[PDB]
């Protein structure tokens, strides 16, 4: 059957040690498996942030919400300590940054309501699984 | 080119390298702390130290030139 | 169970046991063969597996009645639900083995103080559904349609990874 | 500040030192008290030389200080006579040998890896009974370990060497397993302990009328008895030396060709059967005379006794042979006799 | 045995009761000529994946796909 | 396969001088890169590495070797360049390595020492989410055997991209120097103790200091192979010299790997 990810958080939890990244690992390996297998869809409704960018990446389809929604593996600060540059937030990991230049995103609606209907359509075209028969 | 190019902004911790030195390719030109590595930037080819554009303790920014070679 | 899995009949288990019967004549009758086809015959079968747990579920009687570990599917249980690994009087028998002077005034109060925390802190649906043994603790009213909702999203189920070979062997 | 590539070095080999007795002199006292030897010679014993591999040998229990490295079990790989075999073994130093949350994860770990090598698995059992602190752990953990089990029925030999009182929960692993090897006197297997059959049912009933090794082979729960380790040890390689290493790969053949004449041995036979049909004989004076040679190696010998299961060779290839044995009930096929014959 | 239609509030005159069903036998619109359907498996989905050589979906997938019936 | 005359013995009895040479290759100093070839090379028979797109992407090395006579694909962070950070052309070229290796059956040994991702906005604009990505595929999709060798870093998401045990890396082993965490100390204690840095901060306390003595504690306490092998992340923490042997023995055992994947007609890993 389909998996809707609404993905919406600040990346690992440090305070627990490596074992968010053996369960980033696993998230990561499933989406591995179920790729082909079932539609994958990932709604983006605030900072992704680390290790919450690779799954919406490995899904199959990613909407994200037009200025309240971010996706970046490193954070401004750590941008700015390395390299220099500022730059918000927003025009490092935006909706429109990922849709006009890193060609992430699939749509970007104007609102929750939007990116709610574009995933109704979009499931309305696909099939349950790489085997059951279309609508 | 004829360019030996900081790699990345970073911090001169070490120049290898005199002012009409001949260098062999992959000689040590210089170190920059970066990313909290000691980054060694090399001669690409062999050739001579010439116009050589760093010092101890400076900052330097992405694509700076370092020396001619 | 393996019938059901033979004909593709979904299977619903309704939990509500202290587990394996105590007996030096169940033990000379084959209780632990006979209960290692039943735990084989569980995860063998590859139909929907959902659980309801009534009430008890200790020991063995939680891991072979269609536990999560064991392949089930879906596992709710009732608010009464009491999952452990051994029901409260058999714990506090098993404490009392220590100082055994069961003539004593106190001991048979300590015995009483250790049930009555035991039944509220141990045997309980709590520490099973917050470390994610089962899935939802529900209204047991909610249950029928529960069971609907759930066998629906099964129907489809196919089970794997699995190596395909001649057979499985079973304890016999 | 930072400490030197040769000082964490060397504070590995004193890590791994340390986590090779992880209970420390005051439980390795305790056990050489008692004389049994530890989880990892044990391992050393049964596998070839400096073969083993340990997996696992730093886990503890995560976010307790007081766990101790090991959890519990000592789990690898290393090869018996020069084939690969994955082996665990219990280690009742570290808590009990109670079965932990990192037991757990370690052993299904080995049992996922054998299963994907695709090669025999040892379990070396003397306790595994729930965590005090933490029951319904191994609770949940006891389940973890039987579910995967349903990637090596069938695929992999599975062998269970029995070195002491195999308890409660501890039973249900085993019992799934292709051999059970137990140790005369010192092994056990029993779901309920005589105190609580005592109290609940009133019955008085000691370790060996419970759950003997003799007691348990005659009931058929045990395939061999033996008098030492040493001697499971020699029966786990003899058992596996007429077997492949899984489902798919060809046994070892072992002396083909061997006397393609009759020989006086074979014209033994004209005579062997007595002649009044009320007579009885010991079906072994045919086994060890129609087979390569005399390595009809036994199973369950002391189950159903009507019935002989054994292995031999014919041209060097293994076969399974089930044979009547006359001296025993007229050779009249009893309950077990039979559901011995269906298992093997 | 049959489920009949139900008219639950007032009583319409036969020319009412008229004008309702024929209404509603208008709309019963469908295929005319409802059966099962002829069975073609030609390039179904279950013969284009790829199934490992011992995949226990070559059971309960790939066969059972076909035998149904 | 090449025949070749395998000694036997325990790994610590069958160790080269060539072998004991990495017991001291690692700096003591963990802002001193090192030249990972001199890694690859040792682990290999005969030194003998084929070394694939050398010129391109020189944060990461990839080539083929043999162990004991089996090929192998060596992918191996490369500390000289970039300090070893992931970016998006060493992911797409370890990505197309990976699966070139799965494709025709050569097993694959990482050896990881990766500080993370390469910080930058044109990283992000040019994608570096949907082309690292890639690399996680890659590596997942792989049935082939699978070694990881942890030498120094590993860290955050480049944790999880360079062959993490849940991905299903089938041998992990780490060095003594291994580090294994969410993030660099600095980053870490700047967060896990933010609240007590207000506290010092609003008491004028010599915040740099403490600052100091927190990541201190940090680092000594959790940057370590220590708490992945404890949670059995990694299956061994090993002496360096051991590398080689650990990896024979896996390439011997997994020379067939009885693993698959639910059936579909191809993936669908980003492009
Ligand atoms: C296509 C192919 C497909 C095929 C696939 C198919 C395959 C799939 C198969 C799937 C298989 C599924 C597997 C499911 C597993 C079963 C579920 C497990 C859970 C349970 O079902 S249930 C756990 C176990 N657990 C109890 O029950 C506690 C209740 N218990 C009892 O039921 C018994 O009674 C007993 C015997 C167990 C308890 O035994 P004991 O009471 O432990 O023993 P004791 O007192 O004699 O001695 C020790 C104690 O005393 C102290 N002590 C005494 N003497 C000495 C001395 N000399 N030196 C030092 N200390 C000493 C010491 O401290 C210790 O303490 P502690 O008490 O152990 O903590
Ligand atoms: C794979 C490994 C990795 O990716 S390591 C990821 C490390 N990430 C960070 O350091 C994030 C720090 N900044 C952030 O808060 C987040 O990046 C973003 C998405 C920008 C959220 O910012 P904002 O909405 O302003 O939240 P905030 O800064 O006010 O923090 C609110 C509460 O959230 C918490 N929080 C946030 N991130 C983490 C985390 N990774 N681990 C643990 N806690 C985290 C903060 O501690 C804070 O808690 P509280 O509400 O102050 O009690
Ligand atoms: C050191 O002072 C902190 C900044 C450097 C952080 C390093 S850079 C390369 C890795 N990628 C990342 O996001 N953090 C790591």
């Amino acid at each position: 059957r389909p998996l809707i990810g609404i993905n919406d958080g600040a990346g690992a939890r440090i305070q627990e040690g490596v074992v968010s990244l053996g369960l980033y690992s696993r998230i990561f390996h499933n989406n591995i498996k179920a790729s082909g297998v079932i539609p994958q869809i990932s709604l983006i409704m605030g900072a992704a942030a680390g290790g919450h960018v690779y799954s919406p990446a490995l899904t199959d389809f990613v909407v994200m919400v037009d200025q309240t929604s971010q996706m970046f593996i490193t954070g401004p600060d750590v941008i700015k300590t390395v390299t220099g540059e500022d730059v918000t937030m927003e025009e490092l990991g935006g909706a429109h940054t990922h849709m006009a230049k890193s060609g992430t995103a699939h749509y970007v609606a104007s609102g929750e309501q939007d990116a709610f209907d574009y995933v109704r359509d979009l499931l309305s075209y696909l099939p349950p699984n790489n085997y059951a028969d279309p609508p | 080119g004829d360019a030996v190019t900081a790699p990345m902004q970073g911090t001169v911790v070490k120049v290898a390298v005199e002012e009409g030195q001949e260098v062999s390719a992959g000689d040590l030109v210089v170190v920059l702390e970066a990313m909290k590595m000691e980054n060694p930037v090399t001669a690409h080819k062999d050739g001579t130290i010439t116009g050589l554009a760093v010092e101890a303790g400076a900052a330097i920014t992405q694509g700076t030139v370092i020396a001619e070679i | 169970i393996r019938f059901c899995d033979s004909y593709n009949l979904p299977l619903v288990f309704v939990v509500d046991t202290p587990g394996a019967m105590p007996g030096v004549a169940e033990e000379k009758g084959g209780i632990i063969k006979r209960g290692g086809r039943f735990f084989n015959a569980i995860v063998e079968a590859d139909v929907p597996k959902v659980t309801v747990i009534i009430r008890k579920a200790y020991g063995g009687g939680y891991a072979v009645m269609g536990s999560k570990q064991l392949s089930a599917d879906l596992n709710f249980a009732w608010p009464t639900a009491r999952i452990a690994v051994i029901g409260a009087e058999g714990a506090a028998q098993l404490l009392v083995k220590r100082f055994p002077d069961p003539n004593a005034p106190e001991v048979q109060k300590i015995r009483d103080d250790f049930i009555e925390g035991y039944n509220l802190n141990m045997a309980t649906p709590w520490i099973a559904a917050e470390r994610g043994y089962i899935d939802a603790v529900i209204q047991p009213h909610e249950t029928r349609l529960l069971l609907r909702k759930s066998l629906r999203l099964l129907r489809d189920k196919q089970n794997g990874p699995k190596v395909q070979r001649k057979h499985g062997l079973l304890p016999l | 500040t930072n400490k030197t590539t040769a000082e964490l070095l060397a504070e590995l080999r004193e890590k791994l030192e340390l986590a090779k007795e992880p209970g420390g002199e005051k439980a390795v006292a305790k056990r050489e008290k008692k004389g049994i030897p530890s989880a990892r010679a044990r391992i050393n014993a049964l596998l070839d030389p400096g073969s083993f591999i340990e997996i696992g040998a730093l886990a503890k229990t995560p976010g307790d200080p007081n766990a101790l490295y090991g959890d519990g079990v000592v789990t690898g790989r290393g090869t018996i006579d020069g084939r690969p075999v994955g082996v665990f073994s219990h280690d009742q130093t570290v808590f009990q040998g109670s079965v932990g949350e990192m037991f757990g994860r370690k052993v299904a770990r080995l049992m996922e890896w054998v299963a994907m090598v695709g090669c025999p698995i040892i379990g070396i059992n003397d306790s595994a009974g729930a965590r005090i602190q933490d029951a319904v752990t191994s609770l949940a953990w006891y389940a973890e370990l039987g579910r995967r089990h349903e990637m090596l029925r069938g695929l992999v030999p599975e062998i269970s060497l029995i070195f002491g009182k195999c308890a409660g929960g501890a039973v249900y692993s085993p019992i799934q397993t292709d051999l059970l090897v137990a140790v005369r006197d010192q092994g056990y297997m029993f779901i309920t302990g005589p105190d609580v059959i005592k109290d609940v049912t009133g019955e008085d009933v000691t370790f060996d009328e419970l759950g003997g090794a003799d007691e348990q082979a005659k009931r058929g729960n045990i395939h061999k008895v033996v008098n030492s380790e040493a001697e499971a040890y020699q029966y786990v390689r003899d058992y596996l030396s007429f077997l492949p290493s899984n489902h798919f790969d060809n046994p070892p053949i072992v002396n083909p060709g061997m006397e393609p004449e009759i020989t006086p041995h074979d014209l033994e036979l004209d005579s062997i059967v007595p002649d009044a049909d009320n007579m009885a004989y010991d079906m072994h004076e045919i086994l060890l005379r129609i087979f390569d040679d005399g390595d009809v190696f036994e199973i369950a010998e002391q189950r159903g006794p009507a019935m002989i299961t054994a292995f031999a060779r014919v041209d060097g290839h293994p076969v399974g042979v089930i044979a009547n044995q006359p001296m025993v009930l007229s050779g009249a096929i009893d309950n077990e006799a039979s559901d011995k014959a269906a298992s093997f | 045995h049959e489920a009949h239609i139900k008219v639950l509030r007032g009583e319409p005159t036969p020319e009412e009761m008229a004008a309702l069903m024929a209404v509603l036998a208008s709309a019963g619109g469908g295929p005319a000529e409802p059966v099962k359907k002829e069975r073609n498996m030609w390039g179904h989905p279950v013969d284009k994946l790829r199934y490992s050589v011992f995949s226990w979906q070559r059971v309960t997938l790939l066969e059972r796909t076909h035998m149904r019936r | 396969l090449y025949p070749v005359a395998i000694p036997e013995g325990s790994i610590e009895e069958t160790l080269t001088d060539e072998d004991l040479e990495l017991d001291t290759l690692i700096p003591d100093s963990p802002n001193q890169p090192y030249d990972m070839h001199e890694v690859i090379t040792r682990i290999l028979d005969d030194d003998e590495f084929l070394e694939v797109q050398a010129g391109y992407a020189g944060n990461i090395v990839v080539g083929f070797g043999r162990v004991e006579g089996r090929p192998v694909g060596i992918v191996a962070n490369q500390p000289t360049q970039f300090a070893g950070c992931l970016d998006i052309n060493a992911s797409e070229k370890a990505a197309r390595f990976i699966r070139t290796c799965d494709c025709f059956n050569i097993p694959i040994v990482l050896l990881v020492d990766v500080p993370g991702f390469l910080p930058g906005t044109d990283q992000e604009y040019n994608g570096i989410i949907r082309r690292g990505a890639k690399l996680l595929y890659a590596y997942g999709e792989a049935t082939v055997a699978k070694v990881t060798v942890i030498t120094r870093k590993s860290y955050g998401g480049a944790y999880c991209v360079m062959g993490s045990k849940d991905m299903g890396a089938d041998v992990v082993v780490a060095w003594p120097t291994a580090q294994i965490a969410v993030m660099g100390a600095s980053g870490a204690v700047g967060f896990v103790y933010r609240q007590q840095l207000k506290e010092a901060a609003k008491n004028g306390e010599d915040v740099d200091a403490l600052r100091l003595e927190l990541q201190q504690t940090y680092e000594d306490t959790l940057v370590n192979p220590y708490i992945a092998a404890e949670r059995g992340y990694v299956d061994a923490v090993i002496p360096p010299s051991h590398t080689r042997g650990y990896v024979a023995n896996a390439l011997r055992l997994l020379e067939r790997k009885i693993v698959q994947m639910p059936p579909k007609k191809h993936g669908n890993i980003p492009l």
